[PDB]
């Protein structure tokens, strides 16, 4: 059971999320100040400076030599009893293909823990799962996030060769993508061109137009294309330097300077009610709240807030979490979904409606469903 | 089948000569023509010149060499020709085929050498 | 004199914001991230959300009953003294103009208070001079950048009627502006209209157009028009709610609550790393950073940083400051150019080249003129 | 001089009758000839007329009264006429001269009345 006063620590850190979002929500759709291109340069900003240094504060300051490791060993477990039965779908069943891999696998275990499960989960139990949650956010920004960048890389190049190698791509010996290219779907003309040598030897290279190969000529194709995407990416900076950071100033007890540590702070403060300003923005210039039909909206608030929590329920009791780690293990996996796994499919073109719902409509009903599990698990 | 191109006619010729260039597609998936021409000095910026393309209604020639090079196309032989007159010297690059089977496939190998 | 350590406070205070404004400094003129409507779509955000609740943050947690009214009548008599002597130069010498008035008082007593004045105050001497600039802030919100408002107005009002009442406008009994007319200065066709009663008066009736007035007269006129830009100004409502909580939050101790006050603080703390943000994407905006004239930024300056302080020592002290409220009180007077004088030329067009000149080469000078100011009064 | 408009003419009158307004004009500065007549029905938006401006080239008349009311100029007896032909029902209105010195000066004093 609960207090009633433990009921207001969490509208104290949650309804401030929620004012933020309508009030741009508002000055959209309602009231009309922002121009649609005024309104995407806000998102510009809050993607490359504000959450970048949000994830940097977080980061930067967790202990990377204290994180609590059975914990820790839960939250890799859904992802991976998650993605064993996705393997074992798409390779045995005829109808699964790989676009729903990616798919289900961002419906089901990848939350919005940055900006709205640490602030969530730290008024519900306290201090310390203030201090998991970003333990999780270190974790996603530098596996999960980067694991399915090689899922969106190898689904964009296994396109390329079926649609123009059909019946040749068993003799490819290399595959060299000119540097102008960085996405090789659906975006650019890319006249491709193949180099046949003495012995039916083919050397292949991707160009920029104007008017089954080897596994060692894919994992050199998909590894070269995943580098061009991750030093452009700006959340690669910040988890790369945050780590970094943490690894030195928590052995030989370096605080970081009033310099340094208040020039990033000018603009990370700005971060938390940014993202939610900016989130805002995002549900008033689409059409529909729920876009993707009604009978798939239903199906990306199930797989979220049930197959979600139900796959951390086998996972953190096989694991040996019980009592709160338990109860926190639980709620964190019930948030809403994540931006950064729309932001993939917004690029790739692998369901931009579903995955735009379900952070939209995943926001709406994420305090009723947290707050459901937090009465259900306290009885 | 492990599909092949082979190029020949090239030679060392003087100004004002005759050439025929050869592309023998031998190998391939069914064949939508697109098989082009063009030039490639040791400098870059690299120019097309010729097409044989999907009816034979109309071919592409550069504006420089327009109506002079002659191509043709004989599907049973599955070989595009490239008549070449009146050699300017300009010509030394090398000439290759790109028989275009929804990737562009090309070879290397001729030795066009105008003096 | 000074010590070493007492400069770190003011880098630690001071750093921060050019880290904040070369960022979008570099953002826009060397690195060219944000088109040119995309950058107007930050500094909408800035001016409409983020600095009303800067300004509202800083006004709430201000005692009304404890103000230091010894400090508080030293600044609002160098802005009498200023405009005493432009009020009898205007009159006096033929050549003074009403356009340089209002120059003049916005380039010699309205610094930047509120975002960079009390960080740097609050650095250099400490918390109570953080708690002075404070003070400032609410009597330039509520008193004189709402009179200067009225040297905009009737600076409008004066020009409509010299052009289009030349040598009738002796007889004029009304002025009615029609509610669509916001301002009547230069932006719209403004099709005026007279209504010849039986006696030789005249009514007169602005419109909007598709395809010497008694002092009565023209008083009614100003404050009609005064009104309609007071209300459509998003720091009124900063600076009336402000006033009317902090005198309520401080006679009957009502704290306000963590619902409402963390609602504010989202988007506040965002505040002063979005205006830095926004002046520097102002600042890579224009052509070139002195835009008057070399003869005017020389101009600019030298009203600003020697006129400012100069007319802060004869009242500083002639109200009675001594000690370290006299050294307060000539630091903030030698602040750069505040913003919201540049807002009000911008939209009149009265020399919006000095005054944005002063508010961006103003900034870079800023702290090498008022470190020289604190190293030569301690001496 | 204390500047005054004069306007008369206005009656009751039954459908297609003949009309001739007046505009006298006395005590203004340098005159700009833009004096124009308009309607107001007891309902909103009105309707402008016609005009006698600057050399008398071109007047504006309406397109549903083009080229019927005829418009004239006196500069001597600073006074501007309107002749209206073929009444229609739809005149009732209140017509009103609007002499333009840099802003249009009017009067109220008609009673154009059309049964
Ligand atoms: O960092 C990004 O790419 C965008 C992003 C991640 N989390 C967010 C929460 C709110 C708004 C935007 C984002
Ligand atoms: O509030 C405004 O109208 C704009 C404004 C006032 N002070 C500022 C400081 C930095 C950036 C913008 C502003």
């Amino acid at each position: 059971m609960i207090t009633a006063a433990d009921f207001y620590h969490v509208m104290t850190a949650m309804v401030p999320l929620y004012v933020a979002m309508i009030l741009a929500y508002g000055s959209v759709k309602w009231w009309k100040i922002f121009t649609p291109d005024q309104c995407s340069g806000i998102n510009r900003f809050v993607a490359l400076f504000a959450v970048p240094l949000l994830s940097f504060h977080f980061i930067a300051a967790n202990n990377p030599y204290a994180m609590n490791l059975r914990f820790l060993a839960a939250d890799s477990l859904q992802k991976v009893i998650v993605l064993s039965l996705l393997f074992l779908w798409c390779k045995l069943s005829r109808n699964g293909s790989l676009d729903w891999t990616i798919t289900l696998f961002s419906l089901s275990t990848l939350p919005n823990t940055l900006v709205m499960g640490i602030p969530l989960l730290k008024g519900m139990y306290g201090n310390f799962s203030g201090d998991l949650m970003v333990q999780i956010v270190v974790l996603q920004c530098i596996i999960w996030y980067t694991l399915m960048l090689f899922l969106f890389e190898y689904r964009g190049a296994k396109l390329l060769i079926s649609e123009q190698f059909p019946d040749t791509a068993g003799s490819i010996v290399s595959i060299h993508v000119d540097s102008d290219i960085m996405s090789l779907d659906g975006r650019q003309p890319l006249e491709t061109e193949a180099e046949i040598k003495e012995d039916g030897k083919l050397h292949v290279t991707v160009r920029r137009s104007n008017a089954m190969p080897p596994t060692s000529v894919m994992t050199r194709l998909i590894l070269i294309m995943v580098w061009r995407k991750l030093i452009r990416n700006p959340n690669s900076y910040s988890s790369l330097f945050g780590i970094t950071w943490s690894l030195i100033s928590f052995k030989w007890n370096i605080e970081m300077p009033a310099l340094i540590a208040k020039s990033i702070s000018i603009l990370s403060d700005a971060g938390l009610g940014m993202a939610m300003f900016s989130l805002g923005l995002f549900m008033a210039l689409n059409p529909r709240i729920i876009a993707c039909g009604n009978r798939r909206a239903a199906f990306a608030a199930a797989m979220r807030f049930v197959v979600g929590p139900a796959v951390m329920l086998v996972a953190s009791y096989a694991v040996g979490l019980r009592g709160v780690l338990l109860h926190v293990a639980i709620i964190q996996a019930a948030l809403p979904q994540g931006i950064v796994p729309f932001v993939f499919a917004k690029e790739y073109n692998v369901h931009p409606d579903i995955l735009s719902t379900a952070v939209i409509f995943g926001m709406l009903i994420a305090l009723p469903i947290t707050l459901l599990y937090y009465i259900l698990l306290g009885l | 089948s492990q599909v092949q191109l082979v190029e020949s006619g090239g030679g060392l010729v003087q100004a004002g000569g005759s050439l025929r260039l050869s592309c023998a597609a031998s190998g391939f998936p069914v064949n939508i023509s697109w098989m082009e021409w063009y030039r490639q000095v040791p400098g870059k910026e690299r120019e097309w010149v010729a097409a044989i393309q999907s009816t034979g209604s109309y071919t592409w020639y550069a504006d420089s060499v327009k109506g002079r090079f002659t191509i043709s196309r004989d599907n049973a032989k599955n070989t595009v020709y490239l008549q070449m007159n009146s050699l300017k010297p300009e010509d030394t690059a090398v000439y290759y085929c790109r028989v275009k089977v929804g990737a562009y496939y090309r070879g290397q190998g001729t030795q066009v050498t105008v003096s």
